[PDB]
């Protein structure tokens, strides 16, 4: 299997400052059909999960012009520009290029 | 009247074109462990049975004198000959002075044909030399100014290569096949002069077995006619065009070399050897060829009878020998088991024809340093062959020529010719033509496409 | 069985039934080391160009294909009666050979190019 | 709804499945037939031979009625003398490898005049169009 | 009448014109994709590569439902590349060279919804419809 | 007086003084239209059926 490492674990973010996280993989995520499968999931407390960024650097449904991601291979980052109060929860990175589907560690974001 | 364009694909339409053909070789002798100068490892096996398709109501036009197959065959044969002499010994250190003397011993009278020469030759070790002797023909040595000083005839033009001793010069049949999208048309008209419309056109998959036989002034082991003796020329009025004759029945010729040779090997370097004639045991006699007198006279009479039609009705037909030139164009040159002969065809073309168990012995000469394909700068040094050689062949053609006539009639003299190898294969690739299939056509029907 | 090019002297009515025989014979499978390697590539390229030309028209995978172009440019000056029963395919190419470049362009502009456009604007609705 | 690449049976990945399940994965084996001095001619010869061999199947699909199609059905009847079997024991209890060795010496009859019935469908169609 | 020949745009002539104009000259650029020992092997290899590229393109155009058509419009909704430009400012105010720069990396997820949900689902239902 | 052992068979080339004889791994791949099958059995002995392919 392929393991995922998320750095950092707890990221205190001021309400209105830029923030950035990271996720890394032990193997290349490139697939035979020329795609890289990375999913960024927002896990708000007591609410349904949300897909923020799919396919490394492509915006999914919703995501009101705030979240964006970038990365080439085995090193990916997520960027938030104007952090609001609703962006509190856990963030996970999941692969899809090889079974089993392995999630990430986690990154708790709280208002400081 | 409601007529619209209709497209048909696969219609039987062909046009003249030129392409590159490939091999087809019989598997009977394909698997043997004998190397030939004409390669077989690069030629695909032939089909077990040919596919002959007859065409009705088809009348095509052929031309034997403007065929690209002859040129392609010439190029392939030259390339094969050039490629067959690469991997083995080159005779560069043989350009030394010689001390040659007359052989004598048993001379039937071949007085000065053979020479006993001695020279200095290098050995396997770089700093040592050896003294050896060898026998050379008179046609290979040239005097440079009793033991006189001689030298090889090629030591001022090019250092050449020794003939590979593992290969053979025996011709084998070769089939030429057209690629996909191309067809071969075969004229089956028995009385066809090679040029003009052919009534019997027949689609043939490939060609038959064509043996690449190299000879001058005569055609050996060719294709016989079916009805009568056929005379074919590009322009019978012009006197600068060769005339090709095809025999109805073949005459027999036997050739031999009475001398019993002995081949010795001399090492001239590391892994390189030179083959020389040491001694001749027995008696020394001239090489000769014979032709039956009566059969040759009947064949010549038939040739005269079929040649009378084109020229006149009361003119006399005269046969003479060659005019002059090099030794390869004034003599019947061929190959018998690996030894190259140059026979005197002067007792054959000697007659005068009026409208109103003997044998003919032809003296021959043998040469070891040859230069063929009319090129300059390359040899093919044939090594000596041990024993006595014999050959039985067929004469199935002639290559005649005409001189500048005088008084416009009353005499026509024909003498043998040759020199070009394309005329040897024009006599066999004369019923074949290559065409290119065009399958797309348009014709008016009354379809209207549903809208 | 007539074989390859069997109906070469037969009339047009009997030669159009054997198109399959000549259709499959257009694609079959250092001296003699580069001869085949250059002949087969040309044999493939000659077939591919014809199959693309037959298909930039409306005739993609059919051996007999009849369209809706009027018989104006190609001046046969002869009626259907004595064409399909009194002429062979070899004689036809001798008559219509000058008009085979101004009839290959009326099949690409007046047909299947315009025709493909009202269909694109009719499945719109 | 965006796509995960882990749900993808690779090349020949349904070679052990039944015939009714391996028939939905034809594209994977279909796309692999056309991918990409001495020791520089043999590779070129192999590539040329691979190109002209794929075309001989597309030409064979040019005749019949299956052009540019992977699953195509015809109107050629099947007699019980070929494979006397039901539809519940061929498509649900047999592999494509096991079917190509049972119907193996009966394929030249099927591939030939029985399925080249389009000649009876191209002359039966141009006659209908020539009637208005 | 007309007797001039300068109006012919030629190969790649309509490369700066809009979408509505460049769509009527597809046949001109469709022709030039198929035109016709050291050095000998170099040129021969180039011919093989050109043929392979054309064959791969024609196989892709045909794994979908578009077999032998130059303009072929399908049954997939437009959400794969969320370009908010509407129909009026694309087909009249833009060229193909700018469209190719616009949808340059949203082009592998369109090629996967045309061979899975467009043709593969359609031919399965059509086969099942005649099966009944 | 001595001589080299090859002087009656051939005169052969010296080894290039810059090349090395150290082996390096080489992988073999299959062309288009073909495939390579690998037997994953642990007690395989060459000839015989392989149940893990
Ligand atoms: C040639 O000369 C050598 C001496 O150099 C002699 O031994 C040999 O017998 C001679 N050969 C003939 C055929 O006379
Ligand atoms: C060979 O060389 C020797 C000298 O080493 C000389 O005496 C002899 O005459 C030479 N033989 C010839 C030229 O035939
Ligand atoms: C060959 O025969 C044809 C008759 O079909 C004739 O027209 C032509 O002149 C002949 N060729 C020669 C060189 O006489
Ligand atoms: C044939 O020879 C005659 C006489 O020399 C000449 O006038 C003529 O041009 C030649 N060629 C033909 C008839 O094609
Ligand atoms: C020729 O000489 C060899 C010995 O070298 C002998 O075996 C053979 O019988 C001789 N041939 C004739 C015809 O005497
Ligand atoms: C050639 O030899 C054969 C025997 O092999 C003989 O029958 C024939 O008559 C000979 N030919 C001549 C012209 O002597
Ligand atoms: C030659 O004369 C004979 C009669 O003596 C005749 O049969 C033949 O046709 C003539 N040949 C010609 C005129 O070419
Ligand atoms: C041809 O015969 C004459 C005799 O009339 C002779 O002088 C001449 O040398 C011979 N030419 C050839 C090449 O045999
Ligand atoms: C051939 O024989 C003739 C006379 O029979 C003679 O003059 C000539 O020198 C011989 N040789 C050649 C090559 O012609
Ligand atoms: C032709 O034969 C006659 C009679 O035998 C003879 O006198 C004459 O010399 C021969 N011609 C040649 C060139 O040898
Ligand atoms: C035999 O040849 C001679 C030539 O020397 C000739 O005069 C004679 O007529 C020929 N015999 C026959 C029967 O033709
Ligand atoms: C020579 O011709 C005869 C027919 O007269 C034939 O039987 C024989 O095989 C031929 N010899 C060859 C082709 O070597
Ligand atoms: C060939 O021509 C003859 C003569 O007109 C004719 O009777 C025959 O029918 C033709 N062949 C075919 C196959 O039509
Ligand atoms: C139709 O026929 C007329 C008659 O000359 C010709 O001028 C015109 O160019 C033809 N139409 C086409 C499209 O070629
Ligand atoms: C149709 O073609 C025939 C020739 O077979 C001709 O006689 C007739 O006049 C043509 N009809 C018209 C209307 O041109
Ligand atoms: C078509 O053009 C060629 C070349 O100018 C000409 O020879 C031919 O006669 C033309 N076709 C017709 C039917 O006039
Ligand atoms: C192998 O057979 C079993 C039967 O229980 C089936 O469940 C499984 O899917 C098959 N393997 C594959 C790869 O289809
Ligand atoms: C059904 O078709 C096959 C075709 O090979 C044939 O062998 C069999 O006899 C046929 N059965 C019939 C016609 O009843
Ligand atoms: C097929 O199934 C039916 C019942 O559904 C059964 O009667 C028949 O025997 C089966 N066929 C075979 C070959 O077993
Ligand atoms: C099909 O026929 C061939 C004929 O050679 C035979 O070898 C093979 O065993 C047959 N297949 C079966 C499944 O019996
Ligand atoms: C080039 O641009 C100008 C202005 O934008 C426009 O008027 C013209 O039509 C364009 N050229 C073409 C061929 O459309
Ligand atoms: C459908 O459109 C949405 C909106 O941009 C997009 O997020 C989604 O990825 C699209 N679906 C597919 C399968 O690409
Ligand atoms: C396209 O239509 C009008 C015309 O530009 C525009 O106002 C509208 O916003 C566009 N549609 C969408 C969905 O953006
Ligand atoms: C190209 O891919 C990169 C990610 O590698 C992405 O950021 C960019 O938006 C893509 N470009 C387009 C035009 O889709």
């Amino acid at each position: 299997d392929i393991v995922m490492t998320q750095t950092p674990i707890s990221l205190p973010v001021t309400p209105g400052e830029p923030a950035s996280m990271s996720c890394r993989s032990s193997q290349s995520l490139l697939h035979s059909d020329g795609r890289t499968y990375l999913f960024w999931y927002l896990l708000r407390p007591a609410q349904a999960p949300q897909l923020l960024v799919h396919d490394v650097s492509k915006r999914a449904s919703g995501v009101p012009e705030r979240f964006s991601g970038s990365g080439s291979d085995t090193d990916f980052t997520l960027k938030i520009s104007r952090v609001e109060a609703e962006d509190v929860g856990s963030y996970y990175c999941m692969q899809g290029t090889q079974l089993p589907l392995t999630f990430g560690g986690g990154t708790n974001v709280e208002i400081k | 009247e409601n007529l619209w364009v209709t497209v048909y694909y696969g219609v039987p339409v062909w046009k003249d074109a030129e392409t590159t053909l490939f091999c087809a070789s019989d598997a009977k002798a394909y698997e043997t462990e004998k190397h030939n100068v004409w390669a077989t490892h690069a030629c695909v096996p032939t089909d077990p049975n040919p596919q002959e398709i007859h065409l009705e109501n088809v009348t095509e036009e052929f031309n034997m004198w403007k065929n690209n197959m002859v040129e392609q065959m010439h190029t392939d044969i030259i390339s094969l000959w050039d490629q067959s002499l690469k991997p083995c010994v080159k005779l560069t250190p043989l350009c030394v002075t010689l001390q040659c003397t007359n052989v004598t011993n048993n001379i039937t009278d071949m007085r000065g044909e053979l020479k006993n020469c001695s020279f200095n030759m290098t050995t396997e070790l770089r700093d040592k030399k050896q003294k050896v002797y060898s026998l050379f023909y008179r046609l290979d040595v040239v005097q440079i100014n009793s033991n006189k000083e001689y030298r090889l005839i090629n030591c001022n033009t090019s250092a050449c290569t020794q003939a590979c001793p593992k290969v053979s010069f025996e011709p084998i049949p070769i089939h030429y096949c057209a690629p996909a999208g191309f067809a071969i048309l075969k004229c089956k008209d028995k009385k066809f002069n090679g040029t003009g419309p052919c009534p019997s056109v027949s689609t043939v998959q490939c060609t038959h077995g064509i043996k690449p036989v190299v000879s001058t002034q005569l055609l050996l082991n060719g294709s016989l006619a079916e009805e009568e003796v056929m005379i074919r020329s590009e322009n019978i009025t012009n006197n600068a065009k060769n005339i090709l004759v095809q025999f109805n029945t073949p005459v027999q010729i036997n050739c031999t070399r009475p001398n019993n040779n002995t081949r010795k090997s001399i090492r001239i370097g590391p892994g390189q050897a030179f083959y020389a004639t040491g001694d001749i045991i027995g008696d020394i006699r001239q090489a000769h060829c014979n032709v039956s007198k009566a059969t040759w006279n009947e064949t010549l009479g038939k040739v005269v009878k079929q040649l009378r039609k084109h020229f006149g009705n009361n003119t006399i037909i005269r046969f003479a020998n060659s005019s002059g030139g090099d030794l390869e164009v004034t003599t019947h040159s061929f190959n018998c088991g690996g030894e190259f002969f140059y026979c005197n065809t002067s007792g054959l073309f000697n007659s005068t024809w009026i409208s109103n168990n003997d044998s003919i012995t032809l003296p021959c000469r043998i040469k070891q340093i040859i230069n063929m394909w009319q090129r300059i700068g390359q040899c093919m040094y044939a090594p000596p062959i041990q024993g006595v050689i014999r050959c039985v062949s067929n004469i199935t053609g002639l290559i005649l020529t005409r001189d500048g006539g005088s008084t416009n009639s009353t005499t026509e003299t024909f003498r043998p010719g040759g020199g070009d190898m394309r005329d040897n294969w024009r006599s066999e690739l004369y019923k074949y033509k290559v065409v290119k299939i065009e399958p797309l056509g348009v014709a008016p029907t009354r379809c209207k496409r549903r809208v | 069985f007539l074989g390859f090019l069997g109906a070469a002297g037969s009339t047009m009515g009997a030669a159009s039934m054997t198109l399959t025989v000549q259709a499959r014979n257009l694609l079959s499978g250092t001296v003699w080391g580069i001869k085949q390697l250059q002949a087969r590539v040309l044999a493939v390229e000659r077939y591919l160009r014809d199959q693309q030309l037959l298909g930039i028209w409306g005739c993609s995978g059919k051996l007999i294909c009849c369209t809706n172009v009027p018989w104006n440019s190609s001046w046969s000056n002869r009626n259907l009666s004595e064409i399909w029963d009194n002429m062979t395919w070899l004689q036809w190419d001798k008559e219509i050979s000058n008009y085979t470049q101004i009839i290959y362009g009326l099949l690409e502009e007046s047909q299947n190019q315009q025709e493909k456009n009202e269909q694109d604007l009719l499945a719109l609705d």
